[PDB]
């Protein structure tokens, strides 16, 4: 079995790409989980009861029944949301590391395990890659100045996890603006690692958004739905694990004024 | 075994061969302990300089507070209004402690309320749970005023205290106009006396700010007393009786003292005397506004002398002679009051004490510790006897406290062996007192622990206690003592040169062997 | 009083908002010992009412506090601000033999007094340096335990991380408890985060070890924290019965008696509540069996050590009847003296998991009553054990508020209250003689019989007490 | 002396909006402000030691002086930046409450500004909601894009200011969308109950002057797009539209985006 985090910029459709590379998974006949931990999105609505909201109706957190939280979906796709505080209150982060403790304790893990991890602000929302969590992880991004910048913190957070433990930076995934494409193969070499695959922006994923799939569920014999295949393929086959040199604000405005 | 009319309880049964016998076997036999010869060799090597330079090159580790955090102050300051209940919105484990704390120290109840904050409710925000709780404490308990401050989870958290509390009114839980000051009082900035800082401000503020309009100095004609973290019951009383004694019309802005000593008559009264609300909302009437722990009461300073626009007197903690003198003049001269014929003859009387037991005083050197402005106030009156304050210890003091601490030391030959100690604790004191020893220690209950190290060094190298301070836990009745005014410096002088004298004629008991000095006039 | 306490329980209850009315009803009951499942008479370990003056303490009083605090010659590090430390340094009486500072750190206060910027930047660094600072300060410590406070759970330190690469580097066992505050709902959950840390770090470190030499009649005291010397006075009479105890779970524990514990015969528990965990775990692993005992009062101990004794030879029986005679002129001594001075007395008790229905035996051995019973933060099985110790129409009440307490107290009038420091100045005020049945109000031992001597000298100490009739001026 | 808060999707361009719209604030003669509060990004490099770096350094926020942490930049803007611990560790939410109310006790909102500028990250916690409790900002402003987890981040933003709306004097002053997009937003507002400040086009001179440094203001005065930021700091300045939001279902943003 193998757990990965999914960590980047949320505003580019980084979600979405989670559970469309997911989707794929399962079609190609993988057994896989998606646990979200992000706060700004939604990680399970496309393959489709947090286990806040449900641990708080059951009493707290130790009555809680892994039943009354999972839930599977397309291909068999199982899912569970950590939940979190409404906007303006609370502590997301302590949301997620209870829902992760939950998790260990109900045994809950299957070929893939995949956190969808929001903004590392804080220390719960490192706890998928702390030690026997997330081994590789995935940065989504694209050419955007702050999505890149957003990629580079994030690698300074996996140093920091990697140097005390085990867990690896996999790849860049590209989140196409269509604007691009070698400026993340730049980044990736800067910092040590590379670009697993390129999404090019086709419409039918907003087709399916809107109806709540994923490319693969809507139009699988859709030309999109071949690259997030080929993105599944690439991420089954990674055997790149490095561990990030994260670059100054100086080198990466000086990558952008090349393109 | 047991003997029914000598029943032994702890000490000394254990003491009985069968159970020294048991212990023995324990220890050979399952707890693997380190040979006497290596505990006996660490022991007098945590005693040396060298150990002690080690220990204070710590910069993560604490040993041994002499201090609290946040809350507690603010239970106590909230505990000095009119039919309160301190509340303290986040966890109830800091809630359970503070009212056990407070209990051993005063021998009395305390009355506080939690609203019982667990992990979903960090997750959540404490909304829910500021609704609920103010809803049933108002309900259950009845008070007139709940003062709200914080635990640091909640703090961390940012649980906005003044939306919760507005939310909570809007949507009926508590009335509109029903009281509710809040304090936002996190654990990890400064300690307890900051938490009663932060409190009385935010009841200050509620009171206050918004009817500063029709406000008129000086026309109450009364002068306004602000206590700071008090917990000696006779610092109330003798401030109360000076003033009353003057004349002085005054309005004492946080008094515990009478539901910190409710009578046993077959009765339990939760609430007992106390600041009014009136009080607190008549207080920017005042001529003026004196702080008797300014060194803690700054942010209350900032929004009396900002808001009320009072202009507080540099005035020092009224605390042995001549701080007294300066308080009381002070007093006299804001109020238009002349120092009375009782206070005069008062004063004269300490000057006696003082001049019937130099002999004993002069040049005892002592180890101390306190809040920065009790050890201040000690300070400077051991420096009136002739005495030496060689190791000057506040864990929550700041720089500029340290410098005016210097600064009265620097004024007196007495103050010349002296060092001051700011952020650091009982662990480093306990050094202190083994590489450079003192006569005796003047500080809280948890000072006995060093005695008895110091004495297992050996008799020579003891140091006595003297039980002045907060927290006293293993005495009783000390709580009832006055530290405040010449009251409170003929207390403490009377207790120091007896404790000098308790220690000479045990250093003289010894028959035919130092009884020579067993002298009966002393 | 069959159903005036249950119109009492009603009267009580109407002060309450309607949301905290329907919660609390179903945490108080009467008794019933026909009732084997509590569960239809009361419910328990539930979360308190907000603004309800709960007595219940956090999960770190249960961890640091309770469990992993008597631990005699580990340093127990309160990770988080200074408050939680310093309020519960030497607070519990869990006795200890050793010298302080040097080899024994219990009466102690370790903290890391967290600072706004180790809130912010988060203290895993500053938790690494502190454990070098206890290395060179106190060489002679034999462990080390991380004790989380509440911040420490939100802001996601590190700890076991911390632990883990500190214990390697230094050859230290490090012990990461993550028993935060906020976390359940008393100090139960504490109980349990510490039996998992104790299993987790410690329990197996001499699992694959065959150095000890063990005997058939090997045992364990489990949950005996040795309150005034509690369990002392209770090995005392398991090895006068010719057992060898090996093992004292926290009361003047260390931690090799930890470790060697795998390696007995039999667990004893007295603390069902803070230490079921672990037994059970060691029996699904070791297969060390368990059994429950009472050495509160004569019947109860002649009683316990009865059974504990047939669970092993001929020899060990003897010896048990040796014992029982041998204390039998004593006690009896006792029961003589004082239970004249005591009989028909009312006792009304709330105490934590275990007490509120472990002394009823010794206070009817000196002819008192226990008219009302109740529990902090016992589970349903302690409330299970809880209805054959009881009398028939008494009353039970769990996470008893302030309020509540005080009016069943002035319904029902015990002649005494059993309960801890923050009632103890309530009572006294209302003119009832009270015991603290926490710190034994610092006397103690009440364990076994030398125990059970100083008990009904205490009781009645008390009860008896010339202050009493002198609550109320002659003039009024 | 009017206090706004700046929240939206980051991935967007809320950093450089806020800092062009200062720029030409200051640029009206407009005496400006801007606070920091957003770890996932850099809130004054364009305009130009933290408060929480520097506290650290002194010791405790108590030892900070406020010279130490204001510095001026372009236009004379003012700038400071909270602080926070590094990636994936500390708790930056407490950083912000810190920050702000040590701003609070120095007396920084007293010195006679028009503005301040709070640069706020995503309202994860309490404390990312410090910029918007009383005596703070009383105007909201919400920079968006067409793109759906944009908006719904931008509904998320009003259903947080609805609640601390109704506890106090804060309100919603509108949505500014950084480049039929341009459609889309202002039903998005009509349904919030606000409006659309300003359509922001998109424009390369915008990254020129992002990569070496600069707003456009100072990188380019004559550039279209630098009057593009001066027409939405007027409007800024003559906004008189504070609401509170009408926050709606992620079905009816299914439905407004389904439309387009
Ligand atoms: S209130 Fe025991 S389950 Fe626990 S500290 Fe006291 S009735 Fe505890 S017997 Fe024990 S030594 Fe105790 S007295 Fe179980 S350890 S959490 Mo407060
Ligand atoms: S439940 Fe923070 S410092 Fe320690 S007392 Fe607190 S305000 Fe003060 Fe339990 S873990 Fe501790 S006592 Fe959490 S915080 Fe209370
Ligand atoms: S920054 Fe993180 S740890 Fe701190 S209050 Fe916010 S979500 Fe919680
Ligand atoms: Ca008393």
């Amino acid at each position: 079995m193998r757990q990965c985090a999914i960590y980047g910029k949320g505003g580019i459709g980084k979600s979405t790409t989670t559970q469309n590379l997911v989707a794929a998974l399962a079609e190609m006949g993988k057994k896989v989980m998606i646990v979200g931990c992000d706060p700004k999105a939604d990680s399970t609505r496309l393959i489709l009861n947090t286990i806040m909201e449900m641990a708080a109706e059951a009493g707290t957190v130790e009555d809680l029944e892994l039943e009354d939280v999972l839930k599977a979906g397309y291909g068999g796709v199982k899912c569970v949301e950590s939940g979190g505080p409404e906007p303006g209150v609370g502590c997301a982060g302590r949301g997620v590391i209870t829902a992760i403790n939950f998790l260990e304790e109900e045994g809950a893990y299957l070929d893939f395990v995949f956190y969808d991890v929001g903004d590392v602000v804080c220390g719960g929302f490192a706890m998928p890659i702390r030690e026997n969590k997330a081994q590789e992880i995935y940065i989504v991004c694209s050419g955007e100045m702050m999505a890149m910048y957003a990629a580079n913190n994030i690698s300074k957070g996996i140093v920091k996890y990697a140097n005390s433990g085990s867990v690896r930076l996999g790849g860049l995934i590209c989140n196409s603006r269509n604007t691009e494409d070698e400026l993340i193969i730049a980044l990736a070499n800067k910092l040590g690692t590379q670009m697993i695959h390129f999404v090019p922006r086709d419409n039918v994923v907003q087709r399916a958004e809107i109806r709540r799939m994923t490319v693969i569920e809507y139009d699988p014999k859709a030309k999109q739905a071949d690259e997030y295949r080929a993105l599944a393929r690439k991420v089954v086959d990674n055997k790149l694990l490095v561990i990030p040199n994260p670059i100054t604000m100086d080198e990466l405005e000086e990558l952008l004024m090349e393109f | 075994s047991q003997q029914v009319d000598k029943i032994k309880a702890s000490y000394p049964l254990f003491l009985d061969q069968d159970y020294k016998d048991m212990l023995a076997k324990k220890r050979d036999g399952f707890e693997e302990k380190y040979p006497q010869d290596k505990i006996d060799e660490v022991f007098q090597w945590t005693t040396t300089k060298e150990y002690q330079e080690l220990n204070f090159q710590r910069e993560a580790l604490t040993v041994n507070p002499a201090k609290a955090c946040q809350p507690l102050g603010a239970v106590l300051c909230a505990l000095g209004f009119e039919k309160t209940m301190p509340y303290v919105h986040g966890s109830q484990g800091c809630v359970a402690y503070f009212r056990s704390y407070f209990n051993r120290h005063f021998r009395e109840p305390v009355s506080c309320v939690s609203d019982s904050m667990t992990e979903d409710a960090a997750v959540f925000g404490g909304q829910q749970n500021m609704k609920d709780g103010l809803q049933n404490c108002k309900a259950t308990y009845k008070p007139d005023m709940i003062a709200v401050s914080t635990t640091c989870m909640a703090e961390v958290i940012g649980d906005d205290l003044n939306a919760f509390i507005n939310n909570s009114k809007k949507e009926g839980f508590i009335p509109d106009e029903f009281p509710v000051p809040f304090a936002h009082t996190p654990s990890f900035v400064g300690s307890h006396v900051t938490g009663w800082d932060n409190m009385f401000e935010g009841i200050a503020r509620y009171f206050t700010l918004k009817s500063m309009d029709d406000k008129v100095v000086g026309s109450n004609k009364k002068i306004n007393i602000v206590p700071g973290f008090e917990t000696y019951l006779g610092n109330f009383r003798v401030i109360k009786r000076m003033l009353s004694e003057m004349g002085v019309g005054y309005s004492l802005l946080s008094d515990p003292e009478e539901v910190l000593d409710t009578p046993a008559d077959g009765q339990f009264r939760m609430y007992a005397g106390g600041t009014t609300q009136e009080e607190m909302k008549d207080a920017p009437n005042a001529l003026n506004t004196v702080l008797l722990q300014p060194w803690h009461l700054e942010k209350t300073k900032k929004f009396v002398e900002g808001t009320w626009k009072h202009e507080v007197p540099k005035l020092n903690i009224p605390m042995g002679l001549d701080w007294t003198d300066e308080f009381l003049m002070k007093v006299s001269e804001i109020s238009g009051q002349p120092i009375p014929a009782s206070l005069t003859k008062e004063r004269g009387r300490l000057v006696d004490m003082m001049t019937d037991s130099h002999t004993w005083l002069h040049g005892k050197r002592f180890a101390l510790w306190g809040d920065p402005d009790f050890v201040m106030g000690l300070v400077k009156f051991l420096l009136e006897l002739g005495c030496e304050p060689v190791h000057i210890l506040c864990h929550n003091g700041n720089k500029r406290w340290k410098k005016a601490v210097d600064a009265i030391l620097a004024a007196s030959p007495y103050g010349k062996n002296a060092t001051v100690y700011i952020g650091k604790d009982l662990w480093h004191l306990r050094s202190l007192v083994f590489t450079d020893k003192p006569d005796f220690m003047i500080g809280n209950s948890y000072g006995k622990f060093i005695q008895r190290d110091t004495l297992h060094k050996g008799k020579e190298f003891e140091v006595p206690l003297i039980r002045i301070g907060f927290p006293i836990f293993d005495r009783h009745h000390l709580h009832r003592s006055t530290t405040l005014g010449y009251e409170g410096a003929m207390q403490i002088l009377t207790t120091l040169v007896n404790s000098i004298l308790e220690r000479l004629d045990e250093e003289t008991r010894g028959m035919q062997a130092t009884d020579y000095n067993h002298d009966l006039v002393r | 009083s069959r159903e005036e306490v249950e119109s009492l329980i009603q009267e009580v209850l109407e002060v309450y908002p309607e949301k905290a009315r329907k919660d609390r009803n179903k945490h108080l009951a009467v008794n019933d010992p026909a009732v084997t499942q509590s569960k239809k008479c009361i419910i328990s370990n539930k979360k308190s009412q907000p603004g309800l003056m709960t007595i219940r303490g956090c999960a770190y009083a249960g961890s640091k506090g309770v469990v992993w605090g008597p631990i005699k010659d580990m340093i127990h590090i309160s990770h988080g601000p200074v408050g939680c430390g310093q309020y519960s340094r030497a607070g519990r009486r869990n006795y200890y033999i050793g010298t302080t500072g040097v080899n024994a750190f219990v009466t102690m206060n370790f903290t890391s007094d967290f600072q706004e910027k180790d809130i912010v930047f988060g203290g895993d660094k500053k938790l690494a340096k502190l454990i070098d600072e206890v290395e060179t300060l106190f060489p002679l410590n034999k462990g080390i335990s991380v004790q989380s406070e509440c911040p420490i759970g939100l802001i996601g330190d590190d700890i076991e991380s911390v632990s883990k690469v500190k214990g390697a580097e230094l050859s230290k066992t490090i012990v990461p408890v993550r028993c935060e505050g906020f976390r359940g709902v008393s100090q139960s959950l504490g109980h349990h985060i510490a039996n998992d840390a104790v299993r987790d770090w410690v329990l197996g470190k001499r699992d694959e070890d065959t150095t000890f030499a063990s005997t058939p009649y090997d045992v364990a005291i489990i949950g005996d924290y040795n309150i005034g010397g509690d369990a002392w006075s209770s090995r005392i009479l398991l090895e006068e019965m010719g057992l060898r105890c090996v093992a004292q779970w926290s009361g003047d524990g260390s931690i090799s008696e930890i470790e060697l514990t795998p390696k007995v015969k039999l667990n004893l528990v007295h603390c069902y509540r803070s230490m079921n965990y672990i037994s059970r775990h060691m029996e699904e692993k070791y297969g060390i069996p368990w059994m429950e005992y009472n050495f509160f009062g004569p019947t109860k101990t002649i009683e316990s050590l009865r059974a504990i004794a047939a669970k092993f030879d001929e020899s060990i029986q003897k010896k048990c009847e040796e014992v029982i005679a041998k204390y039998k002129p004593e006690w009896e001594a006792v029961v003589a003296k004082y239970r004249p001075r005591l009989e028909g007395k009312r006792v009304m008790l709330y105490i934590g998991g275990l007490r509120p229905r472990h002394v009823i035996g010794a206070y009817e051995d000196l002819g008192m009553e226990v008219v009302g019973t109740g529990y902090e933060f016992a589970h349903n099985d302690d409330y299970d054990r809880t209805m054959k110790e009881m009398g028939d129409s008494t009353l039970l009440y769990d996470d008893v508020t302030g309020y509540e307490f005080e009016e069943f107290v002035k319904r029902i009038k015990p002649d005494l209250i059993g309960s801890g420091i923050k009632e103890k100045f309530i009572f006294q005020k209302m003119g009832i003689p009270f015991r603290e049945m926490h710190s034994w109000d610092y006397s103690g031992p009440y364990h076994g019989f030398d125990g059970f001597a100083i008990f009904a000298r205490d009781m009645d100490m008390t009860l008896n007490n010339p202050c009493w009739k002198k609550l109320q001026a002659p003039w009024e």
